[PDB]
């Protein structure tokens, strides 16, 4: 399992959540982006 | 005597509500107004097409912020879209106590505002940033209101190709204000940049775009970087500093690359011409993964001579490095290059565009200079000289020399003092030594004769955060005492959002609550009434770049080591439900890429949500109407209007 | 440009849990000044006893 | 006529030098100067005699410095100083103190067992932190207060950093020690700190069971949240189950709730629980929910792991009920306004518990537009501009944290007095500055500002500004000002000499319209970041590529002042946390310096008299102007 990229799923989150990741068989640094988008609090992103 | 004032933004945005500010100056204590503002056509007919707002003002309370509506639907009816020439709109505020009271010719006043067809963000996202030929592109699109909301309404996304034909087009019912989709490259695509955009169904001029290159590559192992000595060059004719280098091969996953950097010179121009030395190439294996090099001046020289040129000719002429080293013993080998190592005649630069123009005499004037290093970050503790003349009151002009070191991002704020009568204030900026970098200003001094001045001090001269109250003093100079209250209001992303009233003493303290819903910047704009005319000023503040309204923390505790296989917890974090958009990528495509090619971050954000701003400029003006439409309203009292928008770009 | 670096090596001990360097300086010019706490976070995954 | 001035600070230090400031106002051509200081009960003898000339290109600004030798020639003692102004003589008595240094006492670990090595440090401070080699008794007491080890140590030649270790015996008495020091010059000083002995306790794994607010809402519908986290003692988390139940507590009497027992699953490593006020409500059969106001809760919660039979306990004790959580104060206002221009205020916002609050909104009561945010250390600063009559100015303060009710809110009323003009002339200065926290290397600009009647404007061409700063006196100047401006900025260096908040004085003379002479004067405290002078950095020399592993070598690399020497220790992180009642930080040095400032009030006084004298200064001129004396070491409590 070799892919350039993954996880391109949208989760809801109830003021927390736990997810579990089984990285690719890939050799390097992946980088994992996130936004947000709250009805009460507006678009936010996340350090990757 | 008696005035009614009427402040609105300059721009309306159809769908959107307009934030329409009314105020009640010099009336008696017994005397109570009510009326209705409402937008008009002025061509096709007098039709409102918005819902009457009402307004009630008395002595108590001379001023009132309306919220008026401006519907799709009645906008369209009214014909505003079947306008021939001119996006151009009119906004009145009518009440019978114009008629009854000043006597004046007719119980309409307003302004003559220029509607437009933004509204709401629109923000797209894709799978990776460089796509193989024939290989699937996977996209979504977040939708949200000019309130920051998510929104529900309607888009119609389009795909375009390279050479910038339509490739493929969508609408969408959005129930939860997000859409995905995929499409396939086609297989023989030629290379180049594919753009894809998203509009509102409704607003014609709402789109947002997205780039992603095509390209035919294989993913690589490591990465190259060059990295200059110094960013720069001083081709100055006294000296020419050293040129060196350092080329640093690192594999994805971290460790270091044992090699052979093979290395090539030369020059470039601004048109894209290269001009390499036939010689001067350096071949040097990599010890840690770094090699350093250089380039010797008496080399360098030689090499100019042989390309039948002198150091003179230097001038916008860069020095392009290019390297290809070779992994051993894998074999496999990637290139770098560098074009960005300027010849340069100053190490540093100033700008210049936080500093006022045309400011008020008899007040101190603040000079606000940004020292930053000729492509590079902000400098700090470089001295700063300022020689300012005020040129000639009616006497021979002096001149003052003052300096002062950059503390932290290359901010220095000089209060220059400047006199009163002044005609004209001239400035000459020298930044570090030797080799200053050289900037110039010059001033002119409003008109004589004038109703007076009003003196916005700001005793912080740093960007404040979210959620800290800013206090600025207001003093009014060369004016007679005659009023009793200083009125001033904010202006936030094109809208106007706070008006208040403030008593007037010896230097007024208006403290202003920093909340969510004033960055990335404002503008407060104060005046009052000097018997029959208005003196205004203006001030632009820019809120420090921070977190979000909520917050977003993806955290994986533990060390960034891991091994392939294993599983990963991964915490989320909010202060609400939401809609939490992942994405895992790979560090080796921006290395494959020829380009950068950044990702959607708070930047983009920010720059998003005050682009709807009309402000203009620095803040300050020669008069009220000057200082008004810089900032970006629409004042009209009965004897002074602002005219309106010529575009929707300030000059 | 005023600062002087030492390098020091050191043995970490065999304990599983995480260190906190702390460090003071004296100097008869500047004075006192006390460093902030640095974290050395040693970890194994196989343990055999 | 010429009027001569004379500022120096209102306590003298022997053995450390103190500088005279020397005006003339209204003098042509220059003026010889001779200052000396004499004893107070005769003017026996001389114990110092400088000599200056003021020149008129300076504008007759001098300043001498002077050091009292420790003659100890006589006798709270007193010494006049007494400066011949050309013909004119000038004299003031001012009061006389030594000030012998500070001691910091650094302990690896605050909790230790029967049998482990107690290792401490000492350091020798003087008032301006620099290191001085004395002689400095050390001692260690029981709980009992019986000296069980006493040194005698000289720290000359040692850099000031004197190293000590302690070998506690197996049969120890148990309880709280502690550890004296002070030097031998001056036993009345003694510095202290503490730690305990205890007795081996070591569980399996370590639980912490906390609620996420830090008291309870009576009517916080909400109920309380608690956060249960388990993780071993090599790092890893715990997966299990745990039980937990509450339980109020009336005074000393605990009436435990049987309905909120609940099993909750700890994934992860942390989990939660939830009592309902329903619960809570009936578990005490009383209608009125007001009742169980001051009937603190508490929780305990028992950790099952799910491998074993492994099995923890854990508790927190004292989670109060209340209605009123939030109590309000000032801190740091100026008791004295000038009619008519701003007023900083400057507010504190505390838990029931007495520890500070954070993100409480507050606000002037009335003003609405005055509101702010409490910051990390409970501080809340706001101004109000006040009326221009002379009446005194009333200013109260609420929280307006939305969860609670108007009735509910913290309030705090404090009322201040104009400041006294000296012939009803209605002249004021006022120094305006920046209310945040400044850096070394950063610029401020002092906005003087001047109000007075359009007649008198025209003879004032300057101001004079002084800077006190750890009581000594830091710098002075002048701020030429062209005739017709109301305003004039001064741009004002700071440096690594201004790291503790500095004051700074500002005045301007003047003839009456009377005939008389009139001196204005104003101050503003002003505080910047607390950190060293110099800088200090541990870091890891080994490129960052690998988690550390046991018994390997690791590389650091220290960077800091050249010849400066460092000092290491490891601590566990597990009693570093637990140490939060007292740590060795800059901060806490920095505040220990700060309690020795010989002005204490704020910013401004009741006259010029007062304004000088409140800021540690004394100010004395040829005509009838001067400050009143001081006698007491300590002012008045706050
Ligand atoms: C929207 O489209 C116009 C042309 O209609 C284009 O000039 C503009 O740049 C686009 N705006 C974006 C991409 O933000
Ligand atoms: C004292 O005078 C000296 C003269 O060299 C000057 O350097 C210093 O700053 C002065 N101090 C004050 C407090 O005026």
């Amino acid at each position: 399992f070799f892919p350039e990229n993954w996880l391109w799923r949208v989760e809801t989150v109830d003021r927390f959540q736990i997810l579990t990741l089984w990285l690719p068989d890939s050799l390097t640094t992946w980088e994992i982006h996130g936004l947000s988008l709250s009805k009460t609090k507006g678009l936010c992103v996340a350090t990757p | 005597k008696p005035r009614l004032l009427l402040f609105s933004p300059s721009v309306v945005h159809l769908g959107v509500p307009l934030s329409v500010g009314v105020q009640l100056q010099d009336v008696p204590r017994g005397q109570v107004v009510k009326g209705s503002v409402f937008l008009r056509n002025p061509s096709r007919n007098n039709v409102p097409c918005s819902p009457k707002v009402d307004f009630t003002l008395s002595s108590e309370r001379d001023f009132a912020l309306l919220s008026l509506q401006v519907p799709l639907k009645d906008a369209k009816s009214c014909g505003l879209h079947q306008l021939l020439r001119g996006p151009e709109v009119q906004l009145v505020a009518h009440s019978p106590w114009l008629k009854d009271s000043l006597s004046r010719t007719t119980n309409i006043q307003g302004i003559n505002l220029l509607f437009s067809s933004r509204r709401g963000h629109l923000f797209l996202q894709t799978d990776q940033p460089i796509y193989n030929p024939g290989q699937r592109v996977r996209y979504r699109v977040f939708a949200l209101d000019q309130k920051m909301r998510p929104s529900t309404d309607t888009i119609t996304v389009m795909v375009e190709n390279s050479h910038g034909l339509r490739v493929r087009k969508k609408e969408v019912y959005m129930p939860s204000s997000i859409f995905q989709d995929d499409f396939v490259i086609p297989d023989i695509s030629e290379p180049g940049t594919w753009k894809i955009s998203a509009r509102f169904s409704d607003g014609l001029e709402s789109n947002s775009s997205t780039q992603f290159e095509v390209k035919k590559y294989v993913l690589p192992n490591f990465e190259v970087k060059i990295t200059p000595g110094k960013p720069y060059i001083l081709t100055v004719p006294g000296h020419l500093d050293e040129m060196q280098l350092d080329i640093q091969a690192r594999y994805i996953y971290g460790k270091p690359v044992q090699g052979v950097a093979y290395v090539r010179f030369g020059l470039l121009d601004e048109d894209g011409k290269k001009t390499f030395f036939r010689g001067l190439e350096s071949q040097t294996k990599l010890v840690n993964g770094q090699s350093h090099i250089s380039l010797s001046k008496a080399e360098f020289q030689d090499a100019l001579e042989k390309l039948n040129m002198g150091i003179t000719d230097l001038q916008g002429l860069r020095l392009y490095v290019a390297a290809a080293i070779i992994e051993s013993p894998g074999g496999e080998m990637e290139e770098a290059e560098l074009t960005s190592w300027y010849f340069v005649s100053s190490p540093f630069s100033l700008d210049l565009s936080k500093t006022k123009r045309h400011l008020v005499p008899g007040a101190p004037f603040l000079l606000q200079a940004l020292v930053r290093e000729m492509s590079g970050s902000p400098a700090s503790g470089i001295p700063v000289k300022v020689s300012a003349t005020v040129s000639s009151p009616g006497s021979v002009p002096e001149v003052q020399d003052i300096q002062q070191n950059t503390d932290g991002s290359g901010q220095v704020s000089i209060p220059i003092i400047i006199p009163q009568t002044i005609s004209e204030l001239q400035l000459s900026v020298s930044a570090g030594s030797p080799h200053p970098a050289i900037a110039r200003l010059t001033v002119a001094a409003p008109p004589s004769g004038g109703p007076g001045f009003l003196s916005i001090e700001r005793p912080d001269s740093r960007p404040p955060r979210v959620g800290d109250t800013l206090n600025l003093n207001l003093r009014a100079v060369g004016s007679g005492a005659t009023f009793s209250h200083y009125y001033y209001m904010i202006l936030s992303r094109g809208q106007i959002v706070f008006m208040n009233r403030e008593p007037k003493r010896t230097l007024t303290s208006v403290s202003v609550f920093v909340d969510h819903h004033l960055a990335p910047s404002f503008y407060f704009v104060a005046f009052y009434y000097h018997g029959d005319h208005p003196v205004a000023n203006s001030l632009r503040v820019d809120v420090q770049a921070g977190a979000c309204e909520g917050k977003l923390e993806l955290s994986v505790d533990g060390a960034k080591q891991y091994r392939n296989g294993e599983s990963v917890k991964l915490h989320l974090e909010t202060d609400s439900l939401a809609l939490v958009a992942l994405g895992a990528l790979d560090t080796a495509l921006y290395a494959a890429g020829s380009k950068s090619h950044k990702p959607l971050n708070m930047g983009k954000v920010f720059e998003a949500m005050n682009s709807y701003d009309l402000g203009c400029g620095p803040g300050g003006g020669d008069s009220a109407l000057q200082v008004f439409q810089a900032a970006g309203l629409a004042f009209s009292d009965g004897d002074q209007w602002t005219l309106s928008r010529k575009r929707l770009s300030c000059p | 440009n005023g600062i002087s670096t030492k390098l020091m090596n050191i043995f970490l001990k065999d304990s599983i849990t995480t260190w906190e360097i702390l460090a003071v300086s004296m100097s008869d010019k500047k004075g006192i000044c006390v460093a902030d706490p640095f974290e050395v976070t040693v970890m194994q995954d196989f343990f055999i006893d | 006529s010429p009027m001569y001035s004379i500022i120096t600070p209102n306590i003298l230090r022997l053995e450390s030098e103190e500088t005279m400031v020397l005006e003339a106002h209204d003098a042509q051509g220059d003026v010889p100067v001779t200052v000396t200081v004499h004893d107070f009960p005769g003017k026996k003898l001389v114990l110092s005699s400088e000599k200056t000339v003021l020149t008129p290109a300076t504008n007759h600004m001098g300043n001498v410095t002077f050091t009292i030798p420790a003659n100890r020639e006589f006798k709270n003692k007193f010494v006049t100083v007494q400066a011949t102004f050309g013909t004119q003589v000038v004299e003031k008595v001012v009061l006389v103190s030594l000030q012998s240094g500070y001691l910091f006492i650094q302990t690896d670990k605050t909790i230790y067992t029967p049998g482990s090595t107690v290792l401490y440090r000492i350091f020798t401070v003087n008032h301006k932190l620099l290191p001085v080699g004395r002689t400095v008794m050390v001692n260690i007491e029981n709980p009992e207060g019986i000296p069980v080890k006493q040194d005698s140590l000289s720290s000359q030649n040692q850099l000031g950093v004197l190293p000590l270790s302690w070998d506690i015996p197996e049969l120890v008495n148990m309880g709280q020690w502690k550890i004296r020091a002070y030097y031998e010059n001056s036993p009345q000083q003694v510095f202290s700190t503490e730690f305990e002995v205890k007795e081996y306790v070591l569980p399996s794994f370590e639980v912490i069971v906390e609620p996420t607010e830090k008291f309870y809402y009576i009517y916080n519908e909400k109920g309380l949240e608690v956060t249960i986290t388990a993780r071993f003692l090599y790092g890893k988390k715990v997966e299990g189950t745990a039980f937990v139940i509450f339980g109020i507590q009336d005074g000393e009497q605990r009436i435990s709730l049987p309905e909120s027992l609940k099993r909750i699953p700890i994934e992860d490593g942390s989990g939660e629980v939830v009592l309902s006020r329903k619960v809570l409500l009936d578990g005490v059969q009383n209608l009125r929910a007001e009742d169980l106001v001051g009937k603190s809760l508490y929780v305990s919660a028992t950790v099952i792991l799910h491998s074993g039979s492994d099995m923890v306990q854990a508790e927190r004790s004292g989670i109060p009920i209340v209605t009123s959580p939030y109590q309000i104060h000032f801190t740091k206002t100026p008791k004295y306004f000038k009619p008519g221009m701003p007023f900083d205020l400057m507010v504190f916002v505390t838990n029931p518990d007495g520890s500070p609050a954070y993100r409480v909104p507050v606000a002037v009561q009335g003003e609405d537009t005055v509101q702010s945010l409490t910051q990390g250390d409970g501080v809340a600063k706001l101004s109000i501009n006040t009326h221009p009559s002379q009446k005194p100015l009333s200013i109260t303060v609420r929280t307006k944290k939305q969860e609670l009710s108007e009735a509910e809110q913290a309030t705090r009323t404090m009322q201040a007095l104009p400041y006294s003009t000296v012939g009803n002339s209605n002249n004021y200065l006022h120094l305006s500055v920046l209310r945040t926290e400044l850096r070394p290397g950063e610029t401020l600009n002092v906005n003087f500002l001047l109000r007075m009647d359009r007649a008198h404007e025209a003879k004032i061409r300057y101001y004079t500004y002084l800077i006190m700063n750890k009581g000594r006196l830091l710098k002075a100047g002048r701020q030429v000002r062209e005739p017709g401006q109301d305003l004039v900025v001064l741009p004002l260096s700071i440096t690594t000499d201004f790291i503790p908040s500095f004051r700074l004085v500002a005045y301007y003379t003047l003839i009456g319209a009377s005939g008389q002479r009139e001196v204005v004067a104003d101050s503003v405290w002003v505080d910047v970041k607390d950190s060293c002078v110099g800088s200090l950095v541990v870091k890891s020399g080994q490129s960052e590529d690998r988690q550390p592993v046991p018994g390997q070598q690791m590389t650091l690399k220290i960077e800091g002042d050249h010849g400066a020497r460092v000092v290491l220790v490891a601590v566990d992180k597990g009693v570093f946390v637990l140490n939060k009642k007292n740590k060795l930080t800059q901060s806490k040095i920095w505040d220990v310096v700060e309690k020795a400032d010989i002005g204490c009030t704020p910013g401004s006084g009741k006259d010029y008299a007062g304004v000088f004298s409140d800021a540690g200064l004394t100010f004395t001129s040829s005509s009838g102007q001067q400050t009143a004396q001081r006698a007491e070491l300590q002012c008045p409590q706050p």
